[PDB]
């Protein structure tokens, strides 16, 4: 081995990760809200064929 | 083998019986576990009962049938009921698993409490052991001689006296620079993580506090904190502290960052206050 | 200590041995302590392990007698692993074969079969060929006319108990209600009215009164020497079939159209 | 600032309020959400398009999960053109924190037929990205 | 990689080891939901293209 | 001469490494990487027979070895002692590369990322002592070191998908031990064996991966069936955490086969079909694989027998595998005819094979399908029969045989009659019709509901490729 403070570079990434989490978290938002531009763009499909 | 003979050796009167056969199934308690878990009433018969003697195996073999099936839930509250068994769970190193999900256990309850009251860690709101087991994950975390997994783990549960008594015996003014990027990993910190209004509030004062304990110190990190929370008292202290350690350099240093960096609001209500402390009208 | 229990079994009280050993389960858990609990048995550990089997053989069989299933429950248990360890070390002994039979007798008296095929396919291999079928040809044929519907053949079998006679009687008349019972539950649906005389011969007995006793206890009224269905039979099946957990999921017709319905268009 | 709004229909008149009282709230985030959904639940247009504006300076300076699922819900659900485009340039006040997130979701609120909701995706870039330059914010402005 | 060869003061070493995935383990019940989101988000929005 | 078979071998090697390596170094692919492994391996053993048994030991000699050197020079020294440069560490050709090993950082072991490279190395291993049938001592030896190996480890997703493969052979080579020749050896490293899969199982549920638990479950299921303990094996299945969400064909596969058993010896009938059924389908039908198709074939016929349905005639008839299901088709037969005589006959001279095979098991209870299809037969035919005439056709012994055979039928259900004793016939009440019952509501729910489960599956799996092709670069 002889290798320290792979500890502290570890332990780096035990704090960016909490937030890096919370960044891709409105990623999951984009999901959940193309339902709804889809469902709504049936009906502007309905406006364009007017 | 199979582990249903000693199960029926629980049955038998004598208490001798019983606790020679409860330990046979602790050799074989995650590596023999389906016929536990079928007649496992009978071992929390063995916990109900007070004249028992050996309750605190009888709490640990259900606490695993329950970590075992995946119900994470029980075996933490059992976890808790043996009395000890605790000693067990460090000379384990495949399940401190049960270890973590009490910190998880402990940080929902802490979260929700905070809301309603300032401290609930000192009411019995919260249950004492759960608390234990909490603050001694923070310890071993410092036994690996890591500060960084030890304020993580403590932030969460809404801990502001393990904060402070962490960040205090790693100061010891080795040097003026060396104690500042410390605090500068915290309030960098709650900005980022801590959303909640009250508890970052809280330990950006603490902050505060220690480099104004100091004699010395970046005064450039503490303009941070002053900014953020928009407020004058901060400030107003600072300044105080200044006055009496003057020179010409350095107020004239922090003033300029501090006049860019500050808000209209901010800025107008303190001109005011620095009149009443008697500091020159040169700041002003 | 030891010999307390052997000589009270030769006697023949099985009282005296069954509150007599608790004292020596103290005993067993010292000579656990000096055998390995079954990762090696040598000759060093044969003459240990000879005394913890010995002393389980024989607490079972007193305990069938004195009608402690509890009792029984613990020694067929524990003999299990012991005769289960090696191909032959000890793993041979002519109670092998009796408690075997013993074991198998008490599943079928409980009437639950489940219990009787899972130990079937565990005493197939090594235990059923080596003691071979010589008190085991008895609990698998009888189970056996119990699957055919043929009755006859078991309730023959009882009576061939005779010869082997020892404590395979406290099983034999558990065995005899429950295949009379059997019986009942079939001529329920098979027919719904008899004659006084048939139903006697039937379910197994000598004297008529017997037969309207056993008649007054399933709840089933003879009335001028006639057994009836017509009532019974859905009265019994009603209350029981009375539950409210499956009573309200049916699943209805309005119910499977729109199942069928959102189906289509998501 | 509410009531003045209500009774008058002088058309100029009417914006300027509803714009003032989304100005007056910022900073407050969590406690701003009482006026948020009063705004938002109006019929009027101006009504409307101020409170896409109370959730971007109230919720300004910090990123929220919140802010976003209830501004995505206003571009949808009202067809009414200038509430549509008000609730896209709320997103970059809000997001001006961590503005490498900006490109990624407003990449697809400008593949959108509505050239309002387009319009506004421009702004939003603007407002994160103002102060240090950022290459992926060129590729969507293209 | 992590070695248990070798262990020193009475299993310091690896009772470190074995608390250091069980930490990581509450991030990656989170992350198996972005791994199914990618699936999903891309699915939709070639759904919403063909709109 | 031997010089030069080593070279050759060992360049055949690196390029196989290299595919390998670049992934787990690029982060986890997941699907990808076990996709590439199993290809590789089967190219890779049978490779190690020609130019040489030392194959494998070429490819330790240049990289760097944590514990990898100690168990190739175990394996040598047994299969008579050889140098001709094969002493690991000897020849050199890694010349500073970070791919093959780097020569400076090893020293240091400022390096460790064999751990995964060992795990494969061994599997070659596991398999080629396999092919060979010189399992035995090199097995046994492979089993004790790489044990703590794993717990050394505290392990990545990649390393679980390799990890899951030499599961399968450590299970394997006890039951081949076991299987040559009881052993009191044998009876000690069995309760070994269940306890340490047992113990494996709870830790790889916690790094959340799907091979390594999919496959366990699988092990100890089958460990399970050999022993007779089927409540172990239900509170095994009771347990509840079999995935679906990433697990191979082969584990599924391999599932639902020991299901069907399992079902079946309990006396449950009706749910073995579904899974009987679902066994094959998941099972390729190759000539490699052929054996397997037997096995459910066999086990085809006891279980649709048992819940009262007649097996196809033609499903037997029409394979190759025609002549393995001759006893069977004779068991078919005879209870369609509903000769008692007939099945008796059958399972007497082909006894040996039947045991084999452990169907014989489930025979000893297709007796009593036997019987109600004799009267079965009878039934249909004729409504009104004296009781008489039922006795002298199916060669029955009395008047109270007959009665109870019938008797029970009738709680069942199957044959559905009335008897009557004082009228001095049988006289069958069968209705007969189903289309003015609610039952055809019932079977059209089934229809339906798989029907509308394939156009979800359609519609979800037809848009993973169209995207990929839109990330590459095209017009």
């Amino acid at each position: 081995n002889n290798n320290s403070a792979l500890s502290n570079v570890n332990s780096d990434i035990y704090f960016k990760l909490k937030k890096l989490e919370k960044e891709y978290e409105l990623l999951t938002l984009q999901e959940d809200y193309i339902k709804d531009e889809q469902r709504h763009l049936k009906r502007e499909l309905k406006r364009a064929q007017e | 083998t199979t582990a249903a003979p000693l199960l029926a050796l629980l049955r038998e009167n004598q208490d001798s019986v019983k606790t020679y056969a409860l330990e046979s199934i602790n050799n074989v308690v995650d590596q023999l576990w389906s016929e536990i878990s079928n007649e496992l009433p009978d071992i929390e018969a063995l916990y109900d009962d007070d004249t028992f003697s050996d309750r605190e195996m009888a709490a640990l073999i259900a606490s695993k049938v329950y970590y075992n099936l995946g119900e994470y839930e029980s075996a933490v509250k059992y976890a808790l009921a043996a009395k000890d068994r605790f000693d067990i769970d460090e000379k384990s190193q495949f399940v401190e698993t049960i270890v973590s999900k009490s910190i998880e256990m402990y940080v929902q309850e802490a979260s929700k409490q905070y809301t309603k009251d300032e401290q609930f860690y000192t009411k019995d709101i919260i249950d004492p052991k759960l608390t234990s087991i909490f603050e001694r994950m923070i310890e071993k975390c410092l036994k690996a001689s890591e500060l960084k997994l030890a304020l993580g783990i403590a932030l969460e549960g809404y801990r502001l006296d393990i904060i402070e008594s962490a960040l205090k015996s790693k100061l010891d003014q080795d040097s003026t620079s060396e104690n500042v990027k410390i605090i500068n990993y915290l309030l960098t910190l709650a900005i980022t993580t801590v959303t909640n209004s009250k508890f970052r509030s809280s330990i950006l004062r603490k902050s505060f506090d220690f480099l104004m304990n100091m004699p010395n110190c970046d005064y450039l990190t503490l303009n941070k904190v002053v900014v953020n929370l928009n407020d004058a008292g901060l400030a107003l202290q600072l300044f105080k502290k200044l006055k009496e350690e003057n020179d010409e350099g350095l107020s004239a240093q922090i003033a300029f960052d501090l006049v860019s960096s500050a808000s209209q609001q901010l800025l107008e209500i303190l001109v005011t206050e620095l009149t009443a402390q008697g500091y020159d009208p040169a700041l002003l | 200590l030891t010999k307390s229990l052997s000589i009270a079994f030769e006697n023949g009280d099985y009282a005296a041995c069954e509150k007599l050993l608790p004292p020596i389960k103290i005993e067993l858990i010292k000579n656990n302590l000096l055998i390995p609990d079954l990762s090696i048995q040598n000759d060093i550990y044969l003459n240990d392990l000879m005394i913890t089997k010995r002393i389980l053989e024989v607490g079972a069989l007193a305990s069938i007698q004195t009608f402690n299933f509890d009792s029984f429950e613990n020694y067929f248990n524990q003999l299990k692993p012991y005769y289960f360890s090696n191909n032959h070390k000890l793993s041979e002994s002519d109670k092998k074969s009796k408690l075997i039979s013993l074991y198998l007798l008490n599943l079928l008296s409980q009437n639950n079969t489940t219990k009787f095929h899972s130990e079937l396919q565990y005493l197939d291999k090594h235990i059923k060929n080596l003691e071979d079928d010589s008190l085991l040809s008895y609990p698998i044929k009888l189970d056996r006319w119990l699957m055919e519907g043929s009755y006859q053949k078991a309730w023959d079998l009882l009576q061939s108990g005779s010869q082997n006679i020892s404590e395979f009687d406290s099983f034999t008349d558990i065995l005899k209600s429950a295949i009379r019972d059997e019986i009942a539950k079939n001529t329920e649906l098979s027919y719904d009215f008899l004659p006084l005389s048939n139903i006697k011969a039937l379910l197994f007995f000598n004297n008529e009164k017997e037969t309207e006793k056993f008649a007054l206890e399933r709840n089933w009224p003879i009335v001028n020497s006639k057994v009836y269905f017509n009532n019974q039979s859905k009265e019994k099946a009603d209350y029981e079939d009375e539950m409210m957990h499956e009573e309200d999921q049916k699943t209805n017709i309005i119910e499977k159209a729109m199942d069928y319905a959102i189906s289509i268009e998501n | 600032m509410f009531t003045y709004s209500q009774e008058t229909q002088h058309g100029n008149i009417t914006r300027g309020l509803a714009v003032g009282l989304a100005l007056i709230n910022y900073g407050r985030q969590e406690l701003a959400d009482d006026l948020i959904t009063k705004m938002l639940a109006s019929d009027e247009s101006l009504l409307r398009y101020g409170g896409a504006f109370t959730i971007a300076l109230a919720y300004a300076g910090t990123g929220n999960n919140s802010a976003v699922k209830r501004l995505l819900h206003v571009a949808v659900s009202d067809s009414n053109d200038d509430v549509r485009r008000a609730a896209v340039i709320a997103l970059g006040f809000v997001l001006l924190r961590d503005y490498t997130t900006v490109p990624r979701i407003v990449q697809l609120l400008s593949k959108s037929h509505n050239a309002h909701v387009r319009c506004g995706t421009a702004f939003a870039l603007g407002i994160a990205c103002a102060g240090k330059g950022l290459q992926s914010a060129i590729d969507v402005l293209d | 990689m992590t070695a248990a060869v070798t262990s020193s003061n009475i299993v310091l070493e690896t009772h470190e080891s074995g608390i250091k995935p069980y930490f990581e383990q509450k991030i990656q019940e989170t992350e198996l939901k972005i791994r199914s989101k990618t699936e999903n988000v891309r699915r939709l929005e070639a759904q919403r293209n063909a709109l | 001469l031997h010089h030069s078979e080593k070279k050759y071998a060992e360049e055949d090697q690196v390029q196989e490494l290299l595919k390998v390596l670049n992934e787990i170094s690029k982060t986890t692919l997941t699907l990808d990487p076990r996709y590439i492994w199993r290809s590789l391996k089967d190219l890779s053993s049978l490779r190690n027979q020609e130019l040489l048994n030392a194959e494998t030991l070429c490819f330790t000699v240049n990289v760097l070895y944590p514990d990898s050197s100690s168990f190739k020079k175990n394996l040598l020294k047994f299969i008579t002692s050889n140098h001709k440069s094969s002493v690991p560490g000897s020849a050199e050709l890694r010349n500073s590369y970070p791919a093959s090993f780097y020569s400076v950082n090893t020293e240091k072991k400022t390096i460790e990322v064999t751990a995964e490279i060992n795990c494969f190395m061994h599997l070659l291993v596991q398999l080629f002592l396999w092919d060979s049938k010189e399992l035995e001592q090199l097995v046994e030896f492979n089993r004790k070191v790489v044990i703590p190996n794993l717990l050394c480890y505290y392990n990545l997703r990649s390393l679980n998908l390799i990890n899951a493969k030499l599961w399968f052979y450590i299970y394997l080579s006890h039951e081949t031990l076991a299987r040559s020749s009881e052993e009191i050896n044998s009876d000690n490293q069995n309760i070994i064996l269940r306890s340490t899969m047992m113990k494996f199982l709870k830790i790889a549920s916690l790094k959340h991966d799907n091979e390594t638990k999919a496959m366990l479950i699988n092990l100890i299921l089958r460990d399970f069936l050999n022993n007779g303990e089927v409540d172990s094996a239900s509170d095994f299945i009771s347990k509840l955490e079999y995935p679906h969400t990433d697990v191979s064909s082969s584990l599924e596969a391999r599932y639902f086969f020991y299901l069907s058993k399992i079902n079946a010896i309990q006396l449950d009938y009706s749910t073995a079909n579904e899974y009987i059924i679902a066994a094959i389908r998941k099972a390729p039908h190759n000539s490699k694989s052929l054996g397997f198709l037997q096995q459910s074939n066999k086990l085809h016929c006891c279980i649709q027998l048992l819940m009262g349905d007649i097996p196809e005639l033609s499903f037997f008839h029409q394979s190759n595998m025609q002549k393995s299901l001759l006893p069977y088709y004779h068991l078919t037969k005879a209870v369609k005819l509903g000769d008692l005589k007939k099945f008796t006959s059958t399972i007497t001279k082909y006894k040996q094979l039947l045991l084999k095979d452990d169907t014989y098991q489930l025979c000893v209870r297709l007796r009593s399908n036997v019987i109600k299809t004799g009267i079965r037969i009878i039934s249909l035919t004729y409504k009104k029969i004296s009781l008489r005439d039922i006795c002298l056709k199916l060669n029955l012994d009395s008047e109270q045989t007959v009665e109870y055979m019938v008797s029970r039928a009738i709680r069942d259900g199957v044959i559905e009659a009335k008897i009557n004793h004082e009228d001095g016939f049988i006289e069958t009440t069968e209705l007969l019709n189903i289309y003015d019952s609610e039952d055809p509501q019932q079977v059209f729910d089934e229809r339906i509901k798989f029907a509308n489960q394939l156009h979800d599956e359609y519609l979800v799996s037809m848009r993973y490729p169209e995207d990929k092709k839109t990330q590459q670069n095209e017009k």
